[PDB]
DNA sequence: AAAAAAAAA
């Protein structure tokens, strides 16, 4: 009763003690207004509020929205749809657009405390409570439209009608169902006829999310909840990615209450309205003195070398498996032309090699710090899966494509174990997507080319348990030689046994094991940690806290951390692509004929493909200097790579 | 029961300007006027209107402190009814035929003639106007330099993606681009059912619009109003009126879909004259209205709001490229004795078929 | 429609 009114004016205090709103909300009606009519992008009506600033205000009003949302919610977009429409000044409106009615739905960031759950933690008593759940995205539905409010035209009376309909889950509290029955009569009989164009349609759709993996207990499966979400951010994300979906958790449906139950043994339904989503990322924004950093860094004249050895430090040996995988992280340019349709623009690694000498944690490695990257397994894949799938959808009853494994890493890298041990069959996928980096599925009915531009890197074992020096290298490896020509670079690695050697690897591996996590007693086992405090996150230049990143010291040359090196592959990946000249030309085209004109022992044979390798290895490091044209140093490395990988020092 | 809002749109000024515009219109005098009387001689079709002629018309009568609204925003915001109140205008000026017809072979005017000479005889029913009209409406969208010729933002076209339509655009006038993969035959489909009443005077007709019909189980005849039955009514497949229908679907293009993503697609329905007007794998740009369909065809009891969308054809640019079956033109003809004149050939041809292989 | 077990070539 005046309970609404009581909420809504107490709110409409709090959004007059706080100013930061009222400046947004004029930002985006002046933008608005500004797209409106001067020679796409349109701001959606969403603003988002921070709940630790209403909890500084008022802890009832707090409390009862973190409590019973269904009570509290709607006065307060009640409120803010007030005063919006007391802000605004819009003198000359038109006609359909006046009518839209956005209530100004908000969202909501800060501290939740016990409401930070994950979806197995959902129990009955957090039901009809505002949440927020952490997990990752596993299979989305079709954006289909839902009617809200028809508009009813009669010629006679000129007057227009409306009707509005309401379902349970398009509002938070529960109200007479109504059903979709048009009315086309009057009271008085006149014929009605429905006009479009001036009825109100927004967009619906169905995901679900699960807990993540790591995170679940000892022998049991991971378990998914079901968000829905409509209006805006209708289609932001897509599966597998990390989410963190804030929204109400209530029940829906009679459940068997009614007649229609068989069994006493029927549960009832629960489903979660989501409010917002934000992307987790276990961030992905640069600064000013970031950018000073990074320039800095690289005036240096040995940044590759650092930037290699910066990666994976327990990693023994493998240095130019280190500068590789780095060229690869940020590989050269795609080239397309009107005639030569499309030329490949990564680089793929092979690694063959005996038991035992580091290739699975390296790619595991290269899993971890990786912008985006699937990991898969040859002997527990099917090509047919791996690529496009045909299910049913429940709602709609029509079959739809799912994206296969390398669909989803489209644009990033894909690593694979136990590449010979896969079977033969599902191999041609690869040689399906390698060769064009195109999958086309044509099956029941569906015609459709896919695109899926990613690398590929891959670790195998010899068909002997070890690697045999004195042999062919061709019958050394099991694959055929059709998918080894397309791979750029053919890396073999065995553990020559070596005192001096064993003496090394042996210290450094039990200085490895030697290591206490920080802050932490060594008497007692590792232990699970929360989540961060705040469930929504977010002088200059003078500290380098973790710009140096030599976070200990045990040798002359510098290190770099981790996430500093995302940073940078991530600026370097879009701020720069390269050019090529003919000096470097001219190294390129003589080095490739003295390297084909030899004539000795060689691990594989070369072709034309190998050129163009070096051209590519060429442009990527071209990329990792910051530089907009190539040098000659950047063929001569190139070469001397190659040489490296194919010959040996 | 129904609550009542005001709207800045009153249909009347509305279709007098329409009114006005097909009667005064000069580009042979008005072309509204001859294309017209074209259809009155059996010899048009179909109709096509240009929103762009409206635009200019207004813009240049504006000059005039005389008109007060603009009536392609209208069209914009809602179009059917625009259609229907079109269709009504023309039928109300349809012209004289100043051509002879050959009169014998229209089969539903010599029934509706005799069927005519036995009501009026004994002094009739009001025949509804879409029995008897044999024209077709189409529109054809705006030009991008006709909009740049005013200050007005009056654009539409822009060739929206599938996935770019959201539902905020139901019931105005898109234009959508993709290829074409799925086109269905040609099956032909009712607009005005009629019943045959068993010899018992006038033959009750029907009309129905919606994808689902029901038929009749007794006629309002005098003598079967009767309070006994007079022959049971049959459906005549001669008096009542069809047209052409079929529908196809378009997917996104693969340019235009972001990464990690499957393309969508949208089904198209299409009627009159424009059937058969697109092939399979091809590149188009069609524009026309998209509409709601309501999901009680699949009969599950739920989705209470949730609806199918579908898009109805006004006009189609072919794009893509014509093979022409070499069809003798005489720019080629220069071209070939431009080639005779290049002398030995074949080393050229060979030489020009793939640079990038050396 | 897609995964997994069994007998025969
Ligand atoms: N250079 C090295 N530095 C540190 N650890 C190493 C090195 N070489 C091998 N190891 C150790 O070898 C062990 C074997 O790991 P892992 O199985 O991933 O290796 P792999 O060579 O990929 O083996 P496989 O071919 O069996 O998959 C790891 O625990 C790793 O720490
Ligand atoms: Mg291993
Ligand atoms: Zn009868």
């Amino acid at each position: 009763d005046a309970v609404f009114g009581d909420r809504v004016r107490r709110f409409q205090e709090f959004l007059d003690t706080f100013t930061s709103y009222r400046d947004s909300v004029r930002s985006i009606q002046v933008y608005n207004s500004n797209n409106a009519a001067n020679y796409l992008n349109i701001l959606p009506h969403r603003i988002i509020i921070s709940l630790d600033d209403l909890r500084e205000f008022d802890r009832s009003f707090w409390s009862g929205i973190l409590v019973e949302p269904a009570y509290f919610i709607p006065p307060a977009e009640k409120a803010l749809t007030d005063l919006a429409d007391s802000m605004d000044d819009v003198p000359h409106p038109n006609a359909s657009a006046v009518s839209s009615r956005h209530p100004w739905k908000l969202s909501f960031k800060g501290s939740f405390g016990a409401h930070a759950l994950s979806p197995r933690t959902l129990t009955a008593q957090h039901l009809n409570k505002l949440v927020s759940v952490e997990g990752i995205v596993t299979k989305t539905s079709l954006v289909r439209p839902k009617l809200i409010r028809s508009v009813h035209y009669a010629a006679k009376t000129g007057r227009f009608h409306y009707r509005d309909y309401t379902d349970a889950t398009t509002t938070l509290t529960t109200r007479i169902p109504t059903p979709a029955i048009y009315p086309t009569e009057d009271t008085e009989g006149n014929k009605l006829t429905t006009e479009y164009g001036y009825s109100t349609f927004i967009d619906h759709q169905r995901i679900t999310v699960q807990e993540m993996p790591e995170m679940a207990p000892a022998g049991q499966l991971p378990r998914s909840i079901d968000v829905i979400l409509d209006d805006d951010l209708v289609d932001k994300t897509k599966p597998g990615d990390r989410v963190n979906v804030v929204g109400v958790f209530k029940s829906l449906g009679a459940g068997g209450m009614n007649q229609s139950n068989s069994n006493t043994l029927i549960g009832f339904k629960t489903l979660i309205l989501g409010n917002t989503v934000y992307p987790l990322h276990a961030r992905q924004m640069l600064t000013d003195f970031d950018i000073r950093n990074i320039n800095k860094l690289s005036k240096k004249k040995d940044i590759f070398d650092i930037l290699s050895q910066s990666l994976a430090p327990s990693i023994y040996g493998h240095d130019h498996i280190k500068k590789a995988i780095l060229l690869m992280l940020m590989g050269g340019v795609e080239k397309n032309l009107e005639n030569g349709s499309h030329l490949r623009g990564d680089i793929n690694i092979l690694m063959v090699g005996d038991p035992s000498t580091a290739k699975s944690q390296l790619l595991r490695f290269v899993l971890n710090t990786a912008s985006l990257a699937i990991a898969t397994t040859g002997r527990g894949s099917s090509g047919v899966g791996l690529t496009a799938a045909v299910t049913t959808d429940r709602e709609t009853g029509e079959r739809r494509l799912e994206a296969g494994a390398m669909v989803l890493a489209d644009r990033g890298v894909v690593c694979i174990d136990e590449f010979d041990k896969m079977t033969d069959v599902d191999r041609v996928a690869i040689h399906e997507v390698m060769e064009q980096q195109t999958v086309t599925i044509a099956k029941a009915g569906i015609h459709t080319t896919l695109n899926a531009r990613c690398s590929v890197i891959a670790a195998a074992n010899p068909v002997f348990g070890q690697y045999d020096v004195n042999r062919d290298p061709h019958q050394n490896i099991a694959l055929p030689d059709s998918l080894l020509s397309r791979f750029d670079l053919l890396f073999v690695v065995t553990d020559d046994i070596n005192e001096i050697r064993d003496r090394s690897i042996s210290e450094h591996v039990l200085r490895t094991h030697r290591y206490l996590p920080p802050g932490y007693l060594e008497g007692e086992p590792v232990r699970e940690r929360l989540n961060l405090s705040l469930a929504v996150g977010e002088q200059a230049g003078a500290k380098l806290a973790k710009n140096k990143g030599n976070y200990n010291g045990t040798e002359i040359p510098k290190l770099v951390t981790i996430p500093f090196l995302r940073k940078y592959v991530q600026y370097a990946k879009e701020r720069v692509i390269p050019q090529l000249t003919q000096e470097a030309i001219n190294v390129i085209v003589k080095n490739y004929t003295d390297l084909r004109n030899d004539d000795n022992t060689k691990k594989s044979p070369i072709t034309a493909r190998t050129l163009e390798t070096l051209i590519r290895l060429a442009t990527a490091h071209a990329k990792v200097r910051l530089s907009k044209t190539v040098n000659k140093v950047d063929a001569k490395v190139a070469a001397n790579l190659l040489r490296f990988a194919l010959l040996g020092e | 029961a129904l609550p009542s809002i005001q709207l800045p749109v009153d249909y009347n000024n509305l279709f007098n300007e329409i009114t006005d515009f097909l009667v005064t219109f000069k580009q042979k005098g008005p072309k509204y006027m001859a294309m017209l009387q074209k259809v009155a001689n059996r010899e048009l079709n179909s109709v096509i209107i240009d929103l762009d002629d409206i635009l200019q018309y207004q813009n240049e009568k504006f000059l005039q402190g005389t008109q007060a609204d603009d009536l392609v925003s209208a069209i914009q915001q809602n179009a059917n009814h625009f259609t229907e109140l079109f269709c009504r205008a023309i039928d109300n000026n349809m012209p004289l035929p100043t051509k002879e017809i050959d009169y014998k072979d229209d089969v539903l005017d010599v029934i509706l003639n005799q069927r005519r000479l036995r009501n009026e005889r004994m002094l009739t029913e009001l025949f509804p106007p879409n029995l008897t009209r044999r024209y077709f409406l189409y529109f054809k969208p705006l030009s991008q330099n006709c909009a740049r010729r005013y200050r007005k933002k009056a654009i539409s076209s822009k060739p929206l993606s599938v996935r770019q339509i959201k539902g905020d655009f139901l019931g105005q006038l898109i234009t959508v681009r993709g290829i074409i993969t799925r086109v269905s035959d040609v099956k032909p489909a009712v607009e005005v059912i009629a019943y045959t009443c068993d010899q018992c005077g006038y033959e009750v007709f029907q009309e129905v619009n919606s994808r689902t019909f029901t038929p009749l189980s007794e006629c309002t005849s005098e003598e079967c109003s009767q309070n006994q039955t007079k022959g049971q009514l049959f459906m005549s497949t001669r008096a009542s009126k069809f047209s052409a229908f079929q529908e196809c679907k378009i997917q996104e293009l693969s340019q235009q879909v972001p990464v990690g993503h499957i393309p969508r697609s949208l089904n198209i329905h299409v009627n009159g004259t424009l059937v058969r007007s697109l092939s399979p794998g091809d590149i188009v740009d069609v524009t026309g209205i998209f509409l709601p369909a309501p999901y009680t065809g699949f009969k599950a009891l739920k989705a209470g709001l949730l609806t199918e969308t579908y898009l109805e054809a006004q006009f189609v640019r072919q794009h893509k490229k014509k093979f022409a079956s070499f069809s003798l033109t005489s720019d080629v003809e220069e071209r070939v004795m431009e080639l005779i004149t290049s002398g030995d050939v074949y080393n050229r041809l060979a030489k020009s078929i793939a640079p990038e292989i050396y």
